């Protein structure tokens, strides 16, 4: 559970790629919009009961941009 | 390789099919084979009674002959049969070479040496024939031509595998019988591979005997045959494993009882004594 | 007795030989059980003469469905087992049709052989069964696969293998049938040329022929 | 005690300790005068090649691992309880 | 349709009237239409929606409701510009559609292969976020049992890779992964593509002997 | 201690458990 | 004998790797057969 | 009839702290493992 | 695709070759391969039969085609790269060897090829008496097969001679076949305790009829079984399926968990079958007598419904199903020359089944209450025949003489008994003492006629065999 919640705080610390199932278990306008709305991310608002109860070269077609990218 | 004959084939009232051979200017010694064929027969019912040949399916292969007339006969026929002359003239008319060279090779280099002179040799096993046979080998003749043509005749390897497996058990049996009734002229158009399952049948086989006394003999420098071609096309591994343990298999399975053998062979010898007396 | 002679008399100058076929087809699905012994025993003589029959229209058919009407009817004479047991070279070819057919086929071929291993003993059987045992074990041994194929053709077959017991593994005669080709040369190709390469390539000309 | 390469025993010992304790090898062509011969022979830099010999040894658990001081355990044993065995069936 | 006996569950699926079930598609088309307007706001309520709907897509057998969400998914994808549904959350609803490959009536599946095609058509869209996750639709595609899709499908794929043949057969080795397509026979897939770094214009003739 | 319990055992697998002289 | 339909769900289920067991060991070139339908693949690194 | 317990436990005198492990679990007494 | 991939291959540049073998062994070893199994033609066989075409230029390890071929049916595609390989080896190293010389001895001996296994090992190993000891077991000599091990092994205790782990390992092995083909299970059994051999155990245990009727033994024996269980093997499955049998007769079993058990292992015996070559080659032979032995089960599971439906109240003319049951048992038997242990464990269920109808019968007592003493002397007897003409030493004898204790003498029983006793004139050497022993008083003449005259008919060829031509002329003209 809170699996989002952890996700989102994650992107707003400063981690903006995409962890894995294990790590949880254990700018521009869009940019800055997006952070906005995920700062206001809460294990508790509006959840009183949950929180209680609780080389090769060439190429081919699907080869990613740039990578470089990985979660910690 | 030097006859040719028609073949029959009959439909039974069954549906079955079978294919017979017409030989018109049948041999001469005709009876003797028929004769062997009948021992043979007679020794593949111990063979499939006893247990150790039993369990790999250990046979001799023995087509039925019928004679109508003292002159024609008919003869059991497979349709695959291939010798192994064919096979060698095969690999000689794919590979640009003449058949005949070894033949005339051998004639020339020994016509050469008997001009000069022809002794000075340990006893009798003359060096210079072994020269010879070593240039042939080298020259004309490599150990790999059956072996070649077997693979080629063969696009999935299971054919082959199972091709080889059977191969070796007959040519087991075919040793044991022309190694204990002295089977002598055992020239390379007298042996018949069927390439359908395998089976290896051995065509004029009658015993030799002695003109001075009668007796069985056979005065040849080898026991049976066993050239480098058929041993290649075996492999060293299928040799060590099947053939020379299928000899002793038979051999034991036999003998199991030694006055089994004697009053099988007695008719047998009798008759042959008495062609030879007459 | 009438309608029996009758079609078969019939169907050889019929402009539709079939439509008599499917009459007796018809005719044999209704009356199938021991419950109409009055009627085994009227067409008792005519069992040999029908089979006979229905083994040469088999023999020259050249359509799947006709031999599986040919076969079906075989298979589904009205008899008693008693009285079917002579004749029984007569059902040897039909039921090895059957046991390669559709599943109808199939389950009606796996009942007659499962009756007839049952109700006899091997020196009786075996003989008879001799002329087509390799081409019958070959289709045996075709039905056993795992689950996802049917499960009662397969359960069958291995009941049918295990009440044979040691007599399912002594049945060969032959040695073993090996496929070859007739000659060792290189068989017909033509020449193709790969993008990246420098010289042509042969390609088999038989692929899809 | 007797000294040799790479093992020694003592003098009335049937085995031997190891000083680290507490033709042409493996191919048919061989011969010998119990097997029959072989027709393929006559009548009686490292980095690359241990790479090679590391990717042909491949999933062959024995000897993947590898790349040996036997002690005859399981036969002393058998031994043991045949002896036991036949003690046993003297009583009775 | 399967044939399974019901069980006296409360929570057990009931079936309804035909009128009833109209009224009720009716409703649930105007309340999405009505939701989705909003998207800029939703706020927390987002997943749910989203939920929801592919809960509808991935059970539902309502044509006309498919094909609305269908629409709606590619205006969020092509032709919507403002901040979009959790950004690449659309991914995760487009994923769901791969279950129509199965639903004996390919009027959907021919609709999500199209516009499948048209996502990875699009010269604004390549070696981007969307094209990497959308391989798996790519793949089924190239295995339609449709003939023209799965030659549009097999000319993309073609023109994408490099001609020479070393390459092309380093790509099937090493290249691509078939995870996708492990339940069936992908090895034709593969010599497709390698057939295209074969040249198909020179004449051919029989070898001379 | 690892080192006694390997030359223990490699004694006892030696001498047979205490049935063979090897010293003598 | 019997001839169930459908056929019970611990008997339809998918083979999964499994690991050897007996104790007697592995990679023996012996005459010695025990066989799972699905052996699990041994460790290995290239 | 029985396991011969004693014959697992030697082998801790013979990835690494799995084979550690087994010899204490059965030392111990737990047969499970 | 077979085809196209040989000619792929040959313009890929020499120096890339390496890295498209490492990725081709990364493909072949994919785990998703497995929902593909069944299927014919796989993926891995294409790529299989495709990478062997151009075997040479294009290199797999052995032991990778020989895990693929057992699991996904390409077993001769890896029998020709392995023999090729044996002929021509591409590296000049001895490990390479061996490694390719294990896996063939591997595919040989899951095959059913006794022949290549031992020529294969006999040109490979270092002694003379492992070559002495498997020429000996080739011909079915197990006595000379076993004694020789036990020389090489003591040979090689000395030391003085370097030898390799896998003949090591081989001496260990074929002494213990050598041992189960002799019937040395007792001391298999305590082999089997030291060991921790948990199969090995079970098969011992199988042979002790009387050690299946304790309740705890039998709560131990679950145990076990319960413990090789999560690697199911089609013996396994045997063994489950029996115990169920057992459960199930005393009545702490429904029948629908005893079909259940019988159904899963059917199923494994037909997805083992699905896996070999499809003509029937010498592998087949075990799968076939355990398709019999399945359906045997059931035979069973209905004889125990119907006793105890049956006897629960005290009621005879029961015995006629019983017996045409037991008869049509009676015809359904291995081939003689099968090998000995099928005809060791078809005995050992019988007389399991026998040793059953016999416990629920004879307590009712206190003619037809003896018909299971009756089935297992006819089983005994024709277990020693087929014995007898194995030519194995003493077995024949051992179970003949374990015949001596048995009640209920009858017709029947005393037909049995003279059958054996006449089966008992092996006719061999050194026989003079128990020959001469037996013709002073044997039993009494009074039975039959024909028996007596055999009887006879033996005696005047023993006497012509010692040398007594006059007696032996009398005797066999009485």
């Amino acid at each position: 559970a809170n699996w989002f919640e952890l996700c989102q705080m994650m992107y707003v610390s400063g981690e903006t790629g995409e962890p894995s199932l294990e790590t949880t278990g254990i700018m521009t306008k869009e940019e800055y919009v997006t952070w906005s709305e995920f700062r206001q991310a809460s294990f508790t608002y509006r959840k009183g009961k949950r929180f209680r109860e609780w080389l090769t070269g060439g190429g081919g077609l699907f080869d990613p941009p740039n990578e470089g990218r990985t979660p910690v | 390789i030097g006859a040719s004959h028609r073949r029959l084939r009959i439909r039974g009232h069954d549906g079955s099919v079978h294919a017979f051979a017409v030989q018109h200017p049948a041999a001469r010694h005709c009876r003797r084979e028929e004769r062997v064929l009948q021992l043979f027969r007679q020794l593949n019912q111990t063979l499939a009674n006893k247990k150790e040949s039993r369990r790999r399916d250990l046979q001799f292969t023995l087509p039925l002959m019928v004679p109508l007339a003292p002159h024609i006969r008919i003869v059991q026929e497979d349709t695959s049969y291939i010798t192994l002359q064919s096979v060698y003239e095969d690999h000689c008319r794919r590979h640009g070479m003449n058949k005949d060279e070894p033949i005339l090779f051998t004639m020339e280099k020994l016509r050469g040496l008997m001009d000069a002179k022809a002794l000075q040799k340990p006893e009798q096993a003359v060096t210079a024939k072994l020269e010879v046979y070593r240039a042939i080998q080298e020259k004309f003749v490599d150990h790999t031509i059956v072996l070649e043509y077997f693979q080629g005749a063969y696009p999935n390897f299971a054919d082959f595998w199972l091709f080889r497996r059977r191969f070796s058990y007959q040519l087991a049996a075919l040793t044991f019988m022309t190694y204990t009734m002295h089977i002598d002229k055992r020239y390379p158009h007298k042996m018949n591979i069927a390439r359908g399952s395998g089976n290896i049948w051995g065509s004029e086989a009658v015993s030799y005997m002695a003109p001075s006394r009668p007796l069985f003999q056979n005065t040849e420098p080898v026991p049976f045959r066993l050239t480098p071609n058929l041993q290649t096309l075996m492999g060293p591994l299928a040799t060590e494993g099947i053939f020379a343990a299928s000899v002793m298999a038979i051999a034991r399975c036999l003998t199991e009882p030694e006055q089994h053998l004697e009053h099988a062979l007695t008719l047998f010898v009798r008759d042959e004594m008495m062609f030879w007396f007459t | 007795v009438d309608i029996v002679t009758k079609s078969i008399e019939l169907s050889t100058k019929a402009e539709e030989p079939m439509n008599y076929f499917l009459l007796l087809r018809s005719l044999f699905r209704s009356i199938g059980g021991g419950k109409f012994e009055h009627l085994y025993k009227q067409i008792l003589p005519l069992l040999e003469m029908l089979l006979d029959v229905l083994n040469n229209l088999l023999m020259a058919a050249r359509k799947p469905a006709e031999r599986d009407l040919y076969v079906e009817l075989c298979l589904t004479v009205p008899a008693r087992l008693s009285n079917l047991l002579p004749h029984l070279s007569f059902l040897m070819r039909p039921l090895v049709v059957a046991l390669r057919a559709g599943t109808e086929l199939v389950g009606q071929g796996l009942r007659t052989l499962e009756l007839c291993v049952d109700n006899l003993t091997a020196d009786y059987l075996d003989p008879i069964m001799a002329p087509v045992i390799d081409e019958l074990m070959t289709a045996l041994f075709d039905h056993l696969k795992p689950h996802p194929y049917s499960h009662f053709h397969a359960h069958t077959t291995l009941r049918i293998l295990g009440k044979l017991g040691g007599r399912n593994r002594k049945f060969m005669t032959e040695a073993l049938p090996v496929t070859f080709q007739q000659y060792v040369d290189d068989r017909a190709s033509f020449d193709l040329r790969l993008i990246g390469s420098k010289r042509d390539r042969a390609f088999p000309a038989h692929l899809g022929i | 005690v007797h000294l040799y390469q790479n093992h020694f025993r003592f003098d009335q010992q049937e085995g031997m300790f190891q000083y680290k304790s507490p033709t042409v090898p493996f191919s048919i062509h061989n011969h010998n005068p119990y097997i029959t011969p072989s027709p393929y022979v006559p009548y009686p830099d490292e980095a690359l090649a241990a790479e090679q010999e590391r990717y042909m040894l491949t999933l062959d658990e024995r000897l993947s691992s590898k790349l040996w001081e036997p002690r005859f355990e399981r036969f002393k044993l058998i031994e043991n309880i045949k002896q036991e065995h036949a003690e046993k069936k003297e009583q009775e | 349709a399967s044939g399974l006996r019901p069980q006296a569950d409360p929570n057990a699926p009931t079936e309804m009237k035909a009128y009833d079930l109209e009224i009720q598609t009716n409703l649930i088309l105007k309340a999405i239409e009505v939701t989705a307007m909003r998207m800029e706001i939703l706020g927390d309520n987002r997943r749910p929606f989203l939920s929801v709907l592919a809960t509808i897509v991935e059970k539902s057998l309502h044509i006309p409701l498919c094909e609305k969400i269908l629409e709606m998914v590619e205006g969020w994808v092509f032709r919507s510009e403002g901040t979009w549904p959790t950004l690449k959350e659309k991914t995760a609803v487009l994923h769901k559609m791969i279950s129509f490959e199965h639903r004996t009536d390919p009027t959907m599946l021919h609709k999500f292969l199209n516009l499948v095609l048209r996502i990875y058509e699009d010269p604004k869209i390549t070696r981007t976020e969307l094209t990497v996750r959308m391989e798996h639709a790519f793949l089924i595609g190239t295995r339609a049992q449709d003939v023209e899709m799965r030659n549009k499908f097999m000319s993309i794929f073609d023109k994408c890779l490099s001609k020479t043949a070393s390459a092309r057969l380093a790509y099937v080795i090493l290249g691509q992964n078939w995870d996708t397509l492990a339940d069936s026979y992908w090895l034709a897939q593969a010599s497709q593509l390698l057939l295209g770094a074969v040249d198909m214009n020179p004449t051919i003739q029989l070898h001379q002997d | 201690q690892y080192q006694l319990a390997r030359l223990h055992e490699q004694l006892q697998a030696a001498t047979n458990g205490g049935r063979t002289n090897i010293f003598k | 004998l019997p001839i169930p339909k459908v056929l019970h769900d611990k008997a339809i289920q998918m083979p999964q790797p499994v690991p050897n067991i007996g104790g007697a060991g592995s990679g023996r070139p012996t005459y010695t057969s025990g066989q799972p339908a699905l052996p699990k693949t041994p460790a290995f690194q290239l | 009839l029985k396991m011969n317990f004693d014959l697992e436990i030697r082998k801790r005198y013979a990835s690494n702290i799995e084979s550690r492990m087994l010899p204490f679990c059965y030392e111990a007494g737990l047969s499970s493992g | 695709w077979v085809a196209l991939f040989p000619m792929f291959w040959s313009a890929v540049p020499k120096e890339d070759r390496p890295d498209l073998e490492r990725g081709l062994v990364t493909l072949l070893t994919k785990d998703y391969h497995s929902r593909q199994m069944d299927k014919r033609p796989n993926v891995v066989q294409s790529l299989m039969a495709g990478a062997v075409k151009t075997w040479p230029h294009c290199k797999i390890p052995p032991h990778v085609l020989k895990f693929e071929a057992k699991t996904y049916d390409a077993w001769y595609t890896a029998l020709h790269q392995l023999e090729n390989a044996a002929i021509k080896p591409e590296i000049d190293s001895a490990a390479v060897r061996e490694s390719n010389l294990d896996a063939l001895v591997d595919l040989y001996s899951t095959l059913g090829e006794d022949d290549l296994f031992y020529g294969t090992w006999r040109r490979r190993c270092q002694f003379v008496e492992t070559n002495a000891g498997l020429s000996y077991e080739q011909h079915g000599m197990w006595e000379k097969a076993q004694r020789m091990y036990e020389s090489a092994q003591i040979k090689a205790r000395t030391g003085v001679i370097p030898f390799s782990e896998a003949e090591y390992m081989l001496w260990e092995d074929h002494w213990v076949l050598c041992a189960q083909k002799l019937q040395q299970w007792e001391i298999l059994q305590d082999f089997a305790k030291h060991e921790n051999f948990q199969d090995l155990l079970l098969e011992c245990a199988w042979r002790n009829t009387e050690y299946w009727q304790n309740q705890e033994n039998r709560d131990q024996l679950d145990t076990v079984i319960k413990g090789v269980m999560d690697a199911p093997t089609p013996r396994r499955y045997f063994f489950q399926a029996f115990m169920s049998l057992l459960k199930l007769h005393n009545k702490q079993e429904t029948p629908q968990d005893f079909n259940r058990v019988v159904d899963e292992a059917i199923q494994l015996s037909i997805r083992k079958w699905h896996q070999l070559p499809k003509r029937l080659t010498a592998a087949h032979v075990p799968l076939l007598q355990n398709f019999q032995q399945l359906v045997e089960l059931h035979d069973a599971s209905v004889i125990c419904q119907s006793l105890a439906q049956t006897n629960a109240s005290n009621l005879d003319v029961k015995s006629g199903e019983l017996k045409l049951l037991l008869g049509s048992w009676r015809d359904r038997l291995p081939n003689m020359w099968d090998d000995i242990v099928a005809w060791q464990d078809l005995v050992t269920w019988r007389q399991h089944v026998f040793g059953l109808i016999n416990a629920t019968y004879l307590q009712l007592i206190p003619s037809f209450a003896y018909r299971g003493y009756h089935e297992t002397a006819w089983i005994i007897n024709r277990f020693a025949h087929v014995a007898r003409k194995h030519a194995l030493p003493e077995v024949c004898i051992s179970q003949l003489s374990r015949i001596y204790t048995l009640p209920n003498i009858e017709i029947q029983e005393a037909f049995l008994k003279l059958r054996e006793q006449a089966k008992c004139h092996y006719q061999n050497p050194d026989e003079l003492t128990s020959g001469l022993d037996v013709i002073n008083n044997t039993n009494l003449n009074y039975f039959s006629a024909p028996q007596k005259a055999e009887f006879y008919t033996l005696k005047g060829m023993f006497l012509e065999k010692l040398g007594q031509k006059e007696e032996a002329d009398t005797a066999f003209g009485t």
